């Protein structure tokens, strides 16, 4: 549209807010393949924080381009190196949701602050597949990765 | 005259053809097929074949393992689960697999595993003395 | 609250396998149970306290065996039998606002009754 | 009856065990050759 | 639609299209293989039945047990290969038991037990899976030939059914029966069989039980993949012909647009 | 026009929702399968 | 243009095979080789923020991966080649850069020893 | 468009006749999910004819939704529930169409009335599978369902 | 779109020059079925033409749709009369293509100019199979058929 294509040459950094993340229950519905800033360089924000956040976009649009594969074959037709990234794709994708202290009247849930270091830290894991063995569903809307941890283990031992 | 059929799983080495005699082993004892055998069934032992053409000449395979069938019409089709011809085989190769064989003869593990070894030490004899 | 916290979530998750194990063919009975729950007729609406009680009696697991083409009539059935005979329950639960646990007690009761004796 | 079938093996394990003999016994050129077409990779399911 | 609709819609069909094109290639390069494969293994699979065919074994019609061994792959896409096997063995199960003969089924495939999962659901002896993902060997029937021996079940006549590969356009359901040395040892027929002691048949019935498996199995196999080859180029075919449609409504919508944005500028400009 | 990646989930037809509902079919599986050898590598690691 | 015109070959070619990559077996060895020297080739084209490449340092690069000294490498290594190799020739062999530069040709004699540093090279990593 | 879009908002009752069903030589070409009417009610047309046309409609609904898939993946790609649904949604378009009276001449079939009971009895045996074993083409063009039997057993022939 | 819808009421014919024939090495590169034409009618052009257009435009589909199959299914499992229909084809491909005057420092052949009669001759020859005895590349580049025959003597002397 004319006013926010207009508009996104005026902003430093923009986070495209999605519907169709929204309705997978991913809150807040940021799209991560949409989304960018200016001081996202190797130089601003360090090396190792720039190769976590392409690695996430990279895995998040190899999941994206698979997807259309899915469409037709199934995923259980899928080789072994990609059903590992989907796995991990959809487990990133759930990962980047939080709870908000705003939203504990909708969730109900307890919002958490995440310092840098614990979301580059736990996306770096999730990437190098340390965390293959819990279930996509431990990371959803949880803050740092122990909770994910910890949320997995209750899973489990309720199950 | 006699239709022979001699396969294996992967290829083919006689289909229908028009072979004088073959020479086949078995598990009651080696024999010789001609054009109008007495019709039988029989399974290998891990032998060597050997057919003779019409013309004079004999070719010989190994086979691991199968089935023979000489029937009413003269049809023979001997059915291998693993047939090479003798260039395919290494001496050393199959020498040690009998040394190593008969090795593993003196641990008996149990009556299978006893009856695995002796398997493949009759195998691998077999192996060697058609191949020296 | 009570009824719906769990009743939106377990639409929520039934609804992103409705296109086709024993678990998830659990949840899609369910899921069809209470898609069944929520329909209604016309110029007909409802007490909020027979509201919450279907939605309890469907959302506890009182229906999991129950054919769905039945559920239909069943809600019906169900709710004459309370307004004919435990109106007491509905009168207390819609003056205390909240669900207490004798009142859960007394649902759970009268839904299993109701159960037993609807075939 | 023979000896292996003591154990109670069938003519098929005979054959196995056989036609592996020759298998390994083959020239390493034909090893490339021969031992892909011959492995298994079906798998059973409890009834 | 809005134009934004048939944006999506068209390049989603596109995706499709494209991914059964890639699709038809690697089924046609599987099919060659197999094909290529099937060639030994068709004169090796009618050796094998050689015996029962020119020495007549009927099995004698007072028997109680029986097997029906359907084969198939666990992968789908491929028209109605599945759905044929399985009701060719639903089909001849019903006339078993309409007899009073207790059946029982083994499928290998994870698609023949899912279609049969409904209906016989306990006749199952033993399913198997894994199977089209790479070209089955006889190390594969010979595993399922000892899977079936070892289980508790003397079955006293069986059949095999599986798709006959006739041509890369059409394939058979056939059916091939299968005996046991219960049979074997009293058929007439056999007495023509010189040194055959109850042994040595059945070392060779176990052999030809692998025999006519491997066959069954190779066979299904290239049936299956020229299959799917023809299943992919129809639906190829459908998709660039549901394509042309929506191409053509998408340049119509397109212009549709365009003038309807340019009538209401100047449709503004002239009312001031 | 052209193609993009990932446009069947975008357009959302019958083909997206089977998209989603078929990653989901495969996914509670294997979730309940880790949850289980979780559960069990609880139970052998108390020792 | 003595390289870039087979480059643009290779990756035309590459391009019209594109979608098999993810099935990338079940094909011929044609397919597979054409898909296995278009990745390599693409890898090579990435490059970073402000930090242009002299024309030779382009045209070595695009040499050692299109005429075949880079098949045998993992894609994901490619990058980390290339910004070792460039980094070494650039220490080394600054001789025949210049040449490559005046010149503006791979004569033979600089072909040849441009195959022979590759070769070395690549020979230790 | 703006003149009917203004319309459907004075009319009781509506009946969208379109294009793509006629193109299937059904007729008349009414779409029946976008007919509607203010007297479908079950306290005024009685319960089972509302329940006859509510399940019809389901149906209809139902194949509509397929017919995404199976115009590229064919019908070897349902399940069996899907192909049976198919094959009903198909035998009920196809029960659907009518011959007029005024149609004698373009289609030389002779014009039927189909009262109202028939009509229900025999969307309502459709429905419950008492003729799952016919072709769909012994629908096309027929009046109440004897005669669809009639010209099914005229084909098996 | 209106400018070209308008402008295709007035064209007496088209060229459809394309890449995918000047990669084959073939020049002009004009694509011998995308090109069309309002006088490919007998009574204009006459009948002998006609037909031999329409022959070379049969052949030339037939080998399109086989280049599939050839792709496919292989081309040992190709009938004698398909394999030589895609020789045809092949050397019908090549004899359209022709050097230029204009183009002699790109080709460095001489430019040559093919009257229409010769032409039609060269084509009749060859659909009719009386060069079924000569290589492809006896044809690649050259103005009449005689020429065609000249070079296939002068390369194999």
């Amino acid at each position: 549209d004319p006013a926010p294509a207009t508009t996104f040459a005026h902003l430093d950094a923009t986070t495209v807010l999605s519907r169709a993340i929204a309705e997978l229950g991913i809150y807040p519905a940021v799209d991560p393949l949409d989304s960018t800033s200016r001081i996202m360089d190797p130089n601003i924000v360090g090396s190792e924080h720039y190769d976590v956040a392409r690695g996430v976009q990279k895995i998040l649009q190899d999941y994206k381009s698979l997807q259309d594969i899915i469409a037709i074959l199934g995923m259980d037709e899928l080789s072994e190196e990609d059903k590992l990234t989907v796995s991990r794709a959809r487990k990133i994708q759930r990962f980047l949701s939080q709870p908000f202290q705003v939203a504990e009247v909708f969730t109900g849930h307890l919002g958490k602050l995440v310092p840098l270091k614990e979301t580059i830290k736990g996306f770096q894991q999730i990437l190098a597949g340390e965390y293959d063995h819990l279930p996509e569903q431990a990371f959803y809307m949880v803050g740092p990765i122990e909770e994910a941890v910890a949320k997995a283990d209750k899973l489990a031992e309720e199950h | 005259q006699m239709s022979f059929t001699f396969a294996s799983p992967t290829q083919v080495f006689f289909n229908s053809a028009n072979v004088r005699q073959v020479d086949v082993p078995t598990q009651t004892g080696a024999f010789g097929i001609l054009a109008a055998h007495v019709p039988t069934l029989q399974v290998l032992r891990p032998g060597l074949v050997v057919v003779h053409a019409e013309d004079g000449t004999t070719s010989k395979y190994f086979v691991s393992s199968g089935s023979v069938t000489v029937n009413a019409d003269s049809s023979v089709q001997l059915l291998a689960e693993e047939a090479v011809t003798l260039d395919m085989l290494d001496l050393g190769a199959a020498k040690a697999n009998l040394e190593k064989a008969q090795s593993e003869l003196l641990g008996a593990a149990d009556e299978a595993t006893r009856a695995e070894i002796q398997i493949r030490i009759e195998a691998n004899e077999a192996l060697v003395k058609a191949l020296e | 609250k009570q009824v719906a916290g769990t009743m939106k979530l377990e639409l929520a998750q039934y609804r992103e396998v409705a296109a086709f194990d024993a678990a998830t063919q659990q949840l899609l009975s369910r899921g069809v149970r209470l898609t069944e729950l929520l329909k209604q007729g016309q110029y007909s609406p409802m007490a909020i306290e027979e509201q919450v009680a279907v939605i309890y009696a469907g959302v506890r697991g009182y229906l999991d065996k129950l054919e769905p083409s039945k559920i239909t009539k069943f809600e019906n059935a169900f709710l004459s039998h309370v307004i004919s005979q435990h109106q007491a329950l509905l009168g207390k639960i819609r003056t205390d606002g909240k669900i207490s646990e004798e009142s859960d007690a007394k649902l759970k009761e009268i839904v299993t009754n109701f159960l037993a004796g609807f075939e | 009856v023979a000896y292996w079938r003591q154990a109670g093996l069938s003519y098929i394990r005979y054959s196995q065990i056989c036609a592996k003999a020759v298998r390994d016994a083959l020239k390493t050129e034909f090893k490339a050759n021969a031992m892909k077409t011959s492995g298994s990779t079906i798998k059973i399911v409890k009834v | 639609a809005t134009l934004k609709d048939i944006t999506r819609r068209l390049k989603s069909i596109k995706n499709i299209q494209k991914i059964t094109k890639s699709m038809k290639m690697v089924a046609a390069a599987k099919y060659a293989r197999a094909e290529r494969e099937l060639k030994p293994a068709r004169v090796y699979g009618v050796g094998s039945l050689a015996l029962y065919e020119k020495a007549d074994i009927k099995t004698p019609e007072d028997k109680k047990k029986h097997l029906i061994i359907g084969v198939s792959s666990d992968r789908g896409l491929c028209g109605a290969i599945h759905s044929s096997v399985a009701k060719q063995m639903k089909s001849e199960a019903a006339n078993l038991a309409a007899a009073g003969k207790e059946v029982k089924i083994i499928g290998v495939g994870d698609k023949i037990r899912s279609i049969l999962h409904r209906t016989h659901s306990d006749q199952f002896l033993v399913t198997f899976k894994e199977v089209g993902r790479r070209p089955p060997t006889f190390g594969d029937a010979s595993v399922i030939a000892l899977e079936l021996l070892n289980s508790g079940y003397e079955f006293d006549e069986g059949s095999i059914i599986f798709n006959r590969f006739r041509s890369v356009i059409s394939y058979k359901t056939e059916e091939k029966p299968i005996f046991s040395l219960d049979t074997i040892s009293s058929a007439e027929s056999m007495s023509i069989y010189d040194d055959i002691d109850a042994d040595v048949l059945r070392n060779y019935q176990e052999y030809s039980l692998a025999n006519i498996i491997y066959y069954s199995l190779k066979e299904s196999t290239t049936s299956e993949q020229s299959a799917r080859m023809t299943a992919m180029d129809n639906a190829s075919k459908n998709a660039s012909e549901m394509i042309d449609k929506l191409t053509l409504t998408f340049n119509r919508t397109r212009q549709a647009v365009i003038t309807k944005e340019l009538i209401e500028i100047i449709s503004g400009a002239a009312a001031l | 026009v052209r193609s993009s990646a990932g446009a069947v989930r975008d357009a959302g037809g019958a083909f997206g929702k089977r998209e989603q509902a078929e990653e989901e079919r495969y996914f509670r599986a294997r979730a309940k399968e880790q949850l289980a050898a979780l559960k069990k590598h609880h139970e052998n690691e108390i020792s | 243009k003595q390289v870039a015109g087979t480059m643009k070959l290779e990756l035309a070619q590459y391009r019209e095979v594109a979608a098999f990559a993810q099935f990338g077996s079940d094909l011929d060895a044609a397919t597979q080789q054409l898909l296995s020297r278009g990745v390599r080739l693409t890898e090579l084209l990435k490059q970073g923020q402000y930090s242009p490449m002299a024309i030779e340092e382009q045209v070595a690069v695009i040499y050692a991966g299109v005429r075949g000294y880079l098949d045998k490498l993992e894609p994901s290594k490619i990058t980390k080649f290339e910004n070792a190799f460039l980094s070494h020739v650039i220490s080394q062999h600054q001789a025949l850069l210049g040449k490559i530069r005046t010149d503006g040709k791979i004569s033979e004699e600089s072909d040849a020893k441009l195959k022979e540093i590759v070769t070395n090279f690549l020979a230790g990593f």
